[PDB]
DNA sequence: CTACCGATAAGCAGATCTCTCGATTGCGTATGAA
DNA sequence: TTCATACGCCTCTCTGCTTATCGGTAG
RNA sequence: AAUCGAGAG
C-alpha cells in the first residue's frame, strides 16, 4: 500500500507547495535544488501483526537595518 | 665485469636469504615476536605509529640499514674476487681498482655484486602518508627492497623501483654537492 | 509570501496513526528529521501542517583473471 | 660540525652557547652501578616529565577547577628520575602553583580587555594563603595519584582553555635543575659550581670543553689549548689533520689582546 | 548540551547563567523568555605533551 | 569578461546625484591575419624579426542607467600575440604537406609565441590544488602576530574562469579562529563566525551541529566552539540581524573593494562575500559556502587536536600545474579590468575639472576613448618579452619577474624539452631549504625521476613524464551528484554529521554527502567500475577520484572527486577490465599499482602501468640502457643532450636567428631506443656512430680526455656549423616624421 | 625587411646571416649518450693510430679508467650491441627493463657476435 | 628625601671564486608660440 | 583648444651593539 | 654603464 500526495514548539507552521517545495509561515519564525532521485523519501508505518506495511511520500525581531550609505 | 657460474650461484644463494631481513628488522623494532607474519594487524599498527613519529622512523631505518649492510658485506666478501671469471693480473677493472688508479672496491662491488641499500641522509627512503613507499608496493610493506634495498647490480640492470630509489639517492647527492660547491670562501678571506 | 504561487494541501491526505521508520529509496516503481509533517499534516482535516506527538548499486566487476593478466 | 662550527668558533668568536656537551668516563674507583646515577641526579628534570595526564573539571556550580593531575608509577618514576616524592610535593607547593596561577591571573586580566588528619589541613594553610584561594590536597601513600588543587575564581565562569595553559605551565616548571645544565653523557654548559666533590664517577675528569665557559674563569692562556683542541676535533672527523703548527699560529685570536678576539670587524 | 541547552525556540545561544534572573533574551529577542534555575550547572571534563619517559610500543 | 564587473561612476546632476555609466564588456573576438584583407602565415616576423601578433576585438557597453540607453561599440585594443598551431593561427589544422608548402617545418608544432622574432614561451608553473582545503603547520602563521599558532587551513579556490583566490584560516592560541584573505596587493582579516553568520540566515545551534556532529560528549571541541561563540557575542552585540551583519561588512569594506558611492551596505557586503570567499562555489551557492566552512573549521580543530596529519605543500598530492594559456587569459582579464578602471578614472577627471559631460553622446564617448590607452596587445607583448608580471590583484601568485623563457632551439631535444618543464617558483629558487628539492615518491608517473638540470636550479626544473597529459578542459561534472545520490549516501543538507569519523563526499569543493568509511570505500570502487566500464552518460574517464581511508593520526578522511581544469593525468591499465584508466596524483597515493604484469600479486593490486618506461622523460627514454648506468650519469646525459650540436630543423633557409649550431651530417643510432622512431626523432638526427675503442694507448687521456682519429676528422667526422644573424638598420635614431639623410 | 606600415621610404632595415664552419679542433667537448663527456685531446695521426686484424682504425679513443668511477655499463653494452647491429645489418633496441638477469644483454649480444664470427666479449685483437 | 649606576627586554648596520654569451634600459605631465 | 617638449612621481636568515624598566644604597 | 636570463669551469 503506497500513497502519493533540536527544536519543538506548538503547531504554527503550514504548507504552500508552489510547485514538494514550500516556504511555510508562522507568527514566531519566518521560514533543495539537488538530489534528483534521492528526494524519494517514504514514511514506513508497518503493522507488525503478520506482514502489513504502510507507505507515504526567524523574523519576529529581525528587521533592523542601518543606513544605505555612511558618510 | 662478468662472474663465474659458481660466483653467481653464491650471490643468488646469499641474496635469497635476505627475504626476511626487513620483516625481522620490523619485528625487532616493534618488540613483537621474532616469527611474526608481515600481515599482522598489530604489526601494521606499530608500523603506522613508527611512520607517524620521526624518531621511531629513524630508529627503524637505522636497524634495517644495519641488517641490509651486513647482508651486502657478506655478498661482496663471498663473491669478489673469487667469482670473477677474469682474475686480478688480467682483470683490468679490478686491477685499476686495487692499484687505486681510479674507482674503488665499493664501485667494483656495486658493479659486479650489489648496489646494496640507498641511504637518503640517515634514513632508508621517504614514505607517503599512507605507509606506501611507492605506488608499486603494499602499504606498510616489510620488504627491504621496498625500503630502498637494491638487490640488483649495474651489470645485469635494475628493476624500475630500484631505478627510482637510485635516482632519489643520486639527486640527494647532487643537491648536497651543489650546495657545498661554494659553501664558504669568506672564512678564508677573513683569515688571510 | 508567495514565491510563485500557493497550491496548498487543501486536498488533505489522511494517514492515521495511534514502529515507524523512514525507508528512503532512489527510484523504484513502488534528530535531523524536519520533514516529519508529510504523514501528520493536520489530523483535523484543515489546511495546515502540525507537528506530531542496499540502496547503493553494487554492480561488481570482481575476480580479476590472474591466470589471464599475469603472463610470465 | 664542519664549516658551521668552524665559522662559529673562529669567524665571530661566538661566546654564545651553541652546543657544549658534558662528558665523563669512569674513574676506575667506582663501579658502573653508581655510574649514570650522578648524571641523572645532575640532569635537568622538569615537572612535565613526570606528568601522565591532566584532568580539568570546570564546574559552573561561584566556579570550580578540579585539576586532578596524574603522574607515573611512584617507584617507576623514582627509579627513572632520582626525584623524591617529597621533593616533588615541595616544588609543586612552592613554585608551580604560585608562578603559574599568577600567569593564569595575567591571562584572566588580559581576557577582560579521601580523609585527612589535620596534617593535610596544615599543608593547605599556605596553599590557601596563595593568591587564587585554591583548595589543594595531595598524596598520602607515597604514590602520585592525587595532586588536586581546586581553583575557584568567581561567578564570572569565563570560558578558558585551562589545559592549553597548563601544558605550557608544566613545560615551564623545573623540578631540580642547576643553572646551565640540561659515555654516560649528559648535556649542559657550566663551569662555576660544576666543581662538585669529585667522588661519584670520574668527577675529577669531566669536561664539556668549549670556549663558552672555559676562558671566563677556568684559565686564560687555556685558550691556546681549548681553541686548538676544538678546531682539531673538527678536522678529526674526516681526518684531514692539518698540522698543529697552524692551529697554534692561530693565536691572534687570544694572545694579540686580552681574551678571545675574533677574525671580523 | 555542550555548554548550554539552547533555547528551544530559536537556534541561538543564551547568555551565561550568571545574570539577574532568567536571561533568555538576546537571540532576536527569542520571542520568548522561559525562566532559569532549570539547569544545575555546567561541567566540561577535559584531559591533556610529556614525551620524556613515555615508553610504549 | 562577463564576470569582470560593473564599474560605475555617477554624473554630477543636481538623494539623487546624476546618471550612471555601467560600463561593461560583452565579447572578445579573434583576428589572425593582417592586411584589401590578406592572410599572414608564420615565418613572417621571423624573417622580418618582429612579432607575430593577431588583433583583439573588444565590445563594451555604455548603459547610462538600468536598461535605458545602451551604446554598444566595437573597440578593438591593439594586437594580441597569438600562439602557433593554436586556434588563432593560420596553421591550425594543416596537412604536413601544406606546412611544407607554407615555408614551415615538415612537422612543426609549438606553443611558443613569436615576439620580435624571438619565439618565447610561457613556462609552466605548479601551485596548490583548486578546491581542496589543506592543513599547514608553517611557523610563518604563528609569526604573523601575537597568539597566532602554526596551524591553519588553506584553500586556493578558483572561479569558473580559473581565477585564483586564497582563503586562509589562521588559528589563534586564545581560542578564536580568524578568517584571512587578500584583496588588491594587501591583506584584510576578519573573524570566522562573522562570515559564517553573514553567509546565510542561520543560527548558532545549527553552527554547533555543523562543527560537531554527534560528538557532543567531546570536551575539547565543545569548549573551543563555545569560546568562539561567546567571543563573537561579546565582541559584536549589536550585529544580530543577518542584514545588519551584511551592512557591517559593507561599511567595513567600502574603499577596500572600490565600491561605488551609490551602493547599499547590504549590497556591498553581499558582493564581497560573493566575490572574495569560496569563489569556486560561485554565486547563489552561499548555502554551500556556509556548508564548506563548517567542514573547513572541523578539520582545523582536528589539526589542533592532532587527529589529522598535516599535508605537505610541496608534495605532488596537493600540487597542481597551471598552463601557459590559463595565465595568458588571467592576465588578459586583469588588463581589461584595468582598462575599464582607466576609462572610469578619465571620466572622473573630466567630472572633476572638465565639467563638459553628457553620458549619452557618441561624440562624448569618442572623446573619452580617444584619451585612454588601447595598447592591450602591446602590453601583452611586453609581458611576453620581459616576463615582468604587473597587476593589482597579483593573481594569488608568488613570483613577480620571470614567466617567459627564450625557448631556444639549440637542439631539437632542448626545443621539445622546453614544452615539458614545470617550474616550482623563483621564490623557492631563492630559498635555501633542501627538503623542497627532494624527489618525493608521490611524483611517480608524473615528473621524470631523471630529467633535472644539475647545478643551481637542480631539484626545481622538473619535467613531466612522457605520456602524461594535462586536462585543459572542465569535464561534464553536472550529473555526477545525481548518480552519486543513487548509491547509498545522505544529502549534505538533510542531515548534519561532521568530523573525520564520517567519510565526507565532495565534488570539486561542493560538500554533497556524508557516509561511513566502509561505504565510502565501496562507493569509490563502484565509481571506478563505472568510470572505466564506460556506458554511462556522466563520469568522464579522466575523473580524478580519491578516497582517503580512515587513518590513525593520518590524513583527513573523506571521499573526493575532481572534475578539474588543469590537474595532472596518467594512463594506466585497470586489472578488473584490462582497459585504459586515467589516474591523478592525489588519486595515486592510495592505489596499488604494479610496475609490471609479472609482479601483480593477489588482492594487492588493481592497476599495472603498461610499458614501465612511461614513467620517464622523453629525453630520458632516449638514453640507451638507462638501467645499467649511474643516476648522476643519467642526469648528466639528460643535461648534455640539450647542449648538443643539434639539428635545429630543415627550414633553416629562412629562420633568421642569433645562433643555430647546425650539424652537417648525422645518423640514426644503431642501438636506438624504442620510441626513438615513435616520436619522430629520426627527422632530427644528431650525433654519429663512431667505432670506439676502450683502450689506454696514447696516454693523452686519463681523466676525461679523448682522442679523435686525424684522418677520420679529415673525412669530415663531425662538421657542425654556426648560423648567426644580426639586424642592421639606420632608423634606430630616426623618429616618425624625420626621414634620415643617410641610406 | 620592409616596414609593417606603408613606410615605403628607402628600406633602411636589413638582416643578414653569417655562416661559421666549426671543424672539431682539440678541446672541443664530445660525449656519448651516458654522460661520458670529454674533450678532444689530440688529432692522433691515422698511421700512429692502432689498428685491428680487419684493418679498421678506430676514430674515437676513450680511456678505460673512466668507467670504474663513472660506472656506466651502458657505454659497454652500447658498444657491444652497436658492433652486433653494424655487422648483422639489423637495428638494436635499447629500452630499459627489457633484459632480466636471466636474459643478460651481454649474453644476448655475445650470441649475435659469435654467430657473426667475432669475439664473444667484443675483445678484438689489435696491433 | 634622593643621585647615581648596575641588575633587568629590544633598534641599527652589517654580512655572507673566475669566465663566456644573450637580452633589456620604469612610468608620468606642464608651458607657450601659433 | 591644441601642439611641442622640458619636466616629473609610487613573499621563508642571523649577529653584535642603539637603546629599554627598575630598584637599591649610602649620602 | 648598469639590471635580468642562459650558462661553463
Ligand atoms: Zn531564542
Amino acid at each position: 500500500s503506497v500513497q502519493d500526495q533540536g527544536f519543538r514548539a506548538p503547531s504554527d507552521t503550514t504548507f504552500d507547495l508552489y510547485k514538494f517545495v514550500l516556504h511555510g509561515e508562522n507568527e514566531r519564525l519566518e521560514y533543495d535544488s539537488s538530489s534528483q532521485a534521492s528526494n524519494q523519501y517514504v514514511v514506513g508505518l508497518f503493522n507488525p501483526e503478520k506482514k502489513s506495511i504502510q507507505l507515504y511520500k526567524s523574523k519576529s525581531s529581525k528587521n533592523l537595518r542601518g543606513p544605505k550609505i555612511k558618510s | 665485469l662478468r662472474l663465474t657460474a659458481e660466483g653467481n650461484k653464491w650471490r643468488t644463494d646469499i641474496l635469497k636469504t635476505s627475504v626476511d631481513t626487513g620483516r625481522e628488522a620490523a619485528a625487532e623494532v616493534t618488540n613483537l615476536d621474532k616469527d611474526t607474519p608481515a600481515d599482522d594487524p598489530e604489526l601494521l599498527k606499530r608500523l603506522q605509529e613508527i611512520l607517524r613519529d620521526n624518531n621511531k622512523s629513524g630508529i627503524l631505518d637505522a636497524v634495517t640499514s644495519s641488517k641490509v649492510n651486513a647482508i651486502t658485506s657478506q655478498v661482496v666478501s663471498k663473491c669478489v674476487p673469487d667469482g670473477t671469471m677474469k682474475k686480478f693480473p688480467c682483470n683490468s677493472m679490478q686491477a685499476m681498482a686495487l692499484s687505486g688508479a681510479k674507482g674503488s672496491n665499493v664501485n667494483v662491488s656495486q658493479i659486479m655484486c650489489l648496489l646494496g641499500q640507498q641511504a637518503l641522509e640517515g634514513r632508508r627512503v621517504p614514505v607517503m602518508v599512507s605507509g606506501k613507499t611507492l605506488p608499486s608496493f603494499k602499504p606498510y610493506e616489510t620488504d627491504a627492497m621496498a625500503g630502498g634495498y637494491v638487490k640488483g647490480r649495474f651489470y645485469s640492470g635494475i628493476k624500475p623501483q630500484e631505478y627510482y630509489f637510485h635516482c632519489m639517492a643520486g639527486r640527494e647527492g647532487l643537491i648536497d654537492t651543489a650546495v657545498k660547491t661554494s659553501r664558504s670562501g669568506y672564512l678564508q678571506r677573513c683569515l688571510t | 509570501s508567495i514565491p510563485d504561487g500557493f497550491k496548498k494541501c487543501k486536498h488533505l491526505k489522511n494517514f492515521p496513526l495511534n514502529q515507524q521508520q523512514v525507508w528512503l529509496i532512489k527510484f523504484p516503481s513502488n534528530n535531523l528529521s524536519n520533514m516529519t509533517l508529510l504523514v501528520p499534516s493536520e489530523s483535523k482535516e484543515s489546511l495546515k501542517i502540525a507537528s506530531t506527538a542496499s540502496v547503493s548499486e553494487t554492480a561488481k566487476i570482481p575476480a580479476i583473471d590472474y591466470s589471464k593478466v599475469r603472463v610470465p | 660540525l664542519g664549516i658551521p662550527r668552524l665559522r662559529e668558533i673562529v669567524m665571530t668568536a661566538s661566546a654564545a652557547i651553541k652546543t657544549p656537551q658534558m662528558t665523563l668516563p669512569i674513574w676506575n674507583d667506582v663501579s658502573d652501578e653508581q655510574a649514570d646515577t650522578f648524571c641523572k641526579s645532575i640532569s635537568k628534570v622538569l615537572l612535565s616529565e613526570v606528568i601522565d595526564k591532566v584532568i580539568v573539571t570546570e564546574t559552573t556550580g561561584a566556579r570550580s577547577y578540579v585539576i586532578h593531575m596524574r603522574f607515573f608509577d611512584n617507584n617507576e618514576y623514582s627509579e627513572e628520575y632520582d626525584v623524591s616524592k617529597e621533593e616533588l610535593q615541595n616544588v609543586i607547593s612552592n613554585q608551580f602553583i604560585h608562578l603559574l596561577e599568577a600567569a593564569i591571573v595575567k591571562e584572566i586580566k588580559k581576557q577582560k580587555r579521601n580523609n585527612m588528619n589535620k596534617v593535610q589541613r596544615d599543608r593547605q594553610s599556605a596553599i590557601i594563603s596563595h593568591h587564587r584561594f585554591i583548595t589543594k590536597y595531595n598524596f598520602d601513600d607515597e604514590s602520585g595519584k592525587w595532586c588536586e588543587f581546586k581553583l575557584e575564581l568567581a561567578a564570572d565562569t569565563e570560558k578558558l582553555l585551562m589545559v592549553n595553559i597548563v601544558e605550557e605551565i608544566c613545560r615551564k616548571s623545573i623540578i631540580r635543575q642547576i643553572p646551565h645544565i640540561d659515555v654516560l653523557v649528559t648535556e649542559g654548559v657550566n663551569f662555576q659550581a660544576m666543581w662538585d666533590q669529585e667522588a661519584f664517577i670520574d668527577v675529577d675528569g669531566i669536561t664539556s670543553n668549549d670556549v663558552a665557559a672555559v676562558l671566563k674563569t677556568y684559565g686564560v692562556e687555556a685558550a691556546r689549548n681549548t681553541i686548538v683542541n676544538e678546531i682539531n676535533n673538527v678536522f678529526s672527523r674526516y681526518a684531514i689533520s692539518v698540522s698543529f703548527r697552524h692551529l697554534d699560529l692561530i693565536a691572534d685570536m687570544m694572545t694579540r689582546q686580552g681574551t678571545y678576539l675574533a677574525f671580523n670587524r | 548540551v555542550g555548554s548550554l541547552i539552547f533555547c528551544l525556540d530559536c537556534g541561538d545561544l543564551l547568555e551565561n547563567p550568571n545574570a539577574v534572573l532568567g536571561s533568555n533574551v538576546e537571540c532576536s529577542q527569542c520571542k520568548a523568555i522561559y525562566p532559569k534555575s532549570q539547569f544545575s550547572n555546567l561541567k566540561v571534563v577535559t584531559t591533556t605533551a610529556f614525551p620524556s619517559s613515555l615508553r610504549a610500543k | 569578461v562577463k564576470d569582470i564587473g560593473e564599474k560605475v561612476i555617477f554624473d554630477g546632476k543636481p538623494g539623487y546625484l546624476g546618471n550612471k555609466l555601467s560600463v561593461s564588456v560583452e565579447q572578445v573576438s579573434i583576428a589572425k591575419p593582417m592586411s584589401v584583407e590578406r592572410k599572414v602565415y608564420p615565418s613572417e616576423s621571423r624573417q622580418r624579426l618582429t612579432s607575430y601578433r593577431g588583433k583583439l576585438l573588444l565590445k563594451l557597453k555604455w548603459s547610462v542607467n538600468n536598461g535605458e540607453e545602451n551604446l554598444f561599440e566595437v573597440r578593438d585594443c591593439g594586437g594580441l600575440p597569438v600562439m602557433l598551431q593554436s586556434n588563432r593561427c593560420h596553421l591550425n589544422k594543416m596537412s604536413p604537406y601544406e606546412l611544407v608548402q607554407h615555408k614551415e617545418e615538415s612537422d612543426e608544432i609549438g606553443g611558443y609565441f613569436i615576439v620580435n622574432g624571438i619565439e618565447k614561451l610561457i613556462r609552466m608553473l605548479i601551485v596548490q590544488r583548486r578546491n581542496h582545503p589543506m592543513a599547514i603547520i608553517r611557523p610563518s602563521f604563528a609569526n604573523r602576530g601575537a597568539s597566532y599558532s602554526h596551524y591553519g587551513i588553506q584553500i586556493r579556490s578558483v572561479r569558473p574562469d580559473q581565477t585564483s583566490q586564497t582563503n586562509v584560516l589562521h588559528y589563534l592560541n586564545d581560542g578564536q579562529v580568524t578568517f584571512r584573505f587578500s584583496w588588491r596587493k594587501n591583506e584584510y582579516l576578519v573573524p570566522v563566525v562573522m562570515i559564517l553568520k553573514a553567509l546565510c540566515h542561520t543560527s548558532d545551534r545549527e553552527i554547533f551541529d555543523g562543527i560537531i556532529g554527534n560528538d557532543v560528549k567531546d570536551s575539547f571541541l565543545t569548549d573551543r566552539l563555545e569560546l568562539l561563540l561567546r567571543g563573537f557575542k561579546k565582541r559584536y552585540p549589536h550585529l544580530q540581524n543577518r542584514t545588519q551583519v551584511l551592512q557591517y561588512l559593507g561599511d567595513k569594506f567600502r574603499v577596500v573593494f572600490q565600491a561605488s558611492p551609490d551602493q547599499s551596505d547590504l549590497e556591498v557586503g553581499q558582493e564581497v562575500l560573493d566575490r572574495i570567499v569560496l569563489v569556486h562555489l560561485g554565486k547563489d551557492g552561499s548555502q554551500d559556502k556556509f556548508r564548506m566552512l563548517l567542514f573547513m573549521i572541523r578539520k582545523l580543530y582536528s589539526l589542533v587536536a592532532g587527529e589529522c596529519s598535516p599535508d605537505n605543500p610541496d608534495a605532488t598530492q596537493h600540487q597542481e600545474v597551471l598552463l601557459g594559456g590559463f595565465l595568458y587569459g588571467m592576465i588578459l582579464k586583469e588588463k581589461i579590468d584595468e582598462y575599464l578602471q582607466n576609462i572610469i578614472a578619465q571620466v572622473r577627471m573630466d567630472i572633476n575639472r572638465g565639467m563638459a559631460i553628457n553620458f549619452k553622446d557618441k561624440r562624448y564617448m569618442s572623446r573619452v576613448l580617444m584619451r585612454v590607452n588601447e595598447n592591450i596587445g602591446s602590453k601583452m607583448q611586453y609581458f611576453l618579452s620581459t616576463g615582468n608580471l604587473v597587476s593589482q590583484s597579483g593573481l594569488d601568485l608568488q613570483q613577480v619577474s620571470g614567466y617567459t623563457v627564450v625557448a631556444e632551439k639549440i637542439n631539437f631535444y632542448r626545443f621539445i624539452s622546453h614544452f615539458r618543464m614545470v617550474h616550482r617558483g623563483s621564490f623557492f629558487a631563492q630559498l635555501k631549504t633542501t627538503t623542497v628539492r627532494k624527489l618525493l615518491p608521490e611524483s611517480w608517473g608524473f615528473l621524470c625521476p631523471v630529467h633535472t638540470p644539475d647545478g643551481s636550479p637542480c631539484g626545481l626544473l622538473n619535467h613531466f613524464a612522457h605520456k602524461c597529459r594535462i586536462s585543459t578542459q572542465q569535464s561534464d561534472v553536472s550529473r555526477i551528484p545525481s548518480i552519486l545520490y543513487s548509491l547509498g549516501v545522505a544529502p549534505a543538507s538533510h542531515t548534519f554529521a561532521a568530523g573525520p569519523s564520517l567519510c565526507c563526499v565532495q565534488i570539486d569543493g561542493k560538500i554533497i554527502g556524508w557516509v561511513s568509511h566502509e561505504q565510502g570505500k565501496i562507493i569509490a570502487d563502484t565509481l571506478r567500475y563505472w568510470k572505466v566500464e564506460g556506458k554511462t552518460p556522466g563520469l568522464p574517464i579522466d575523473l580524478e577520484i580519491g578516497y582517503v581511508p580512515p587513518s590513525t593520526r593520518g590524513q583527513y578522511p573523506g571521499l573526493y572527486l575532481f572534475g578539474g581544469h588543469s590537474r595532472m593525468l596518467r594512463p594506466v591499465r585497470y586489472l578488473p577490465l584490462d582497459k585504459e584508466d586515467i589516474v591523478g596524483p592525489f588519486e595515486q597515493v592510495y592505489m596499488n599499482i604494479a610496475v609490471t604484469p609479472q609482479e601483480i600479486q593477489n588482492n594487492v593490486h588493481t592497476h599495472v602501468e603498461f610499458t614501465p618506461t612511461n614513467i620517464l622523460s622523453i629525453l630520458a627514454n632516449l638514453t640507451p640502457f638507462s638501467d645499467f648506468n649511474q643516476s648522476p650519469r643519467n642526469m648528466y646525459q639528460c643535461q648534455m643532450g640539450k647542449q648538443t650540436m643539434g639539428t635545429p630543423g630543415v627550414a633553416l633557409c629562412h629562420r633568421s636567428d642569433n645562433k643555430l649550431y647546425r650539424l652537417q651530417t648525422g645518423q640514426t643510432p644503431i642501438v636506438k631506443a624504442n620510441l626513438y622512431d615513435d616520436y619522430g626523432m629520426d627527422n632530427f638526427p644528431n650525433g654519429f656512430n663512431a667505432v670506439v675503442a676502450v683502450i689506454s694507448y696514447t696516454g693523452y687521456d686519463m681523466d676525461d680526455a679523448m682522442i679523435i682519429n686525424k684522418s677520420a676528422d679529415e673525412r669530415g667526422f663531425g662538421y657542425g656549423t654556426m648560423y648567426k644573424t644580426e639586424k642592421v638598420d639606420l632608423a634606430l635614431n630616426r623618429n616618425r616624421g624625420d626621414p634620415i639623410t643617410q641610406h | 625587411i620592409g616596414d609593417e606600415s606603408n613606410k615605403f621610404q628607402e628600406l633602411q632595415t636589413v638582416s643578414i646571416k653569417y655562416r661559421i664552419r666549426r671543424t672539431p679542433q682539440i678541446g672541443d667537448k664530445f660525449s656519448s649518450r651516458h654522460g661520458q663527456k670529454g674533450v678532444c685531446s689530440r688529432k692522433w695521426p691515422t698511421i700512429d693510430m692502432p689498428f685491428s686484424e680487419t684493418g679498421i682504425q678506430p676514430d674515437i679513443i676513450i680511456n678505460p679508467h673512466a668507467f670504474p668511477s663513472r660506472m656506466t655499463i651502458g657505454m659497454f653494452v652500447e658498444s657491444l650491441a652497436g658492433k652486433a647491429g653494424a655487422l648483422h645489418g639489423i637495428a638494436q633496441d635499447s629500452t630499459p627493463w627489457i633484459f632480466n638477469e636471466d636474459d643478460t644483454p651481454a649474453d644476448y649480444f655475445g650470441e649475435q657476435l659469435a654467430k657473426a664470427g667475432y669475439n664473444y666479449h667484443g675483445n678484438e685483437p689489435m696491433y
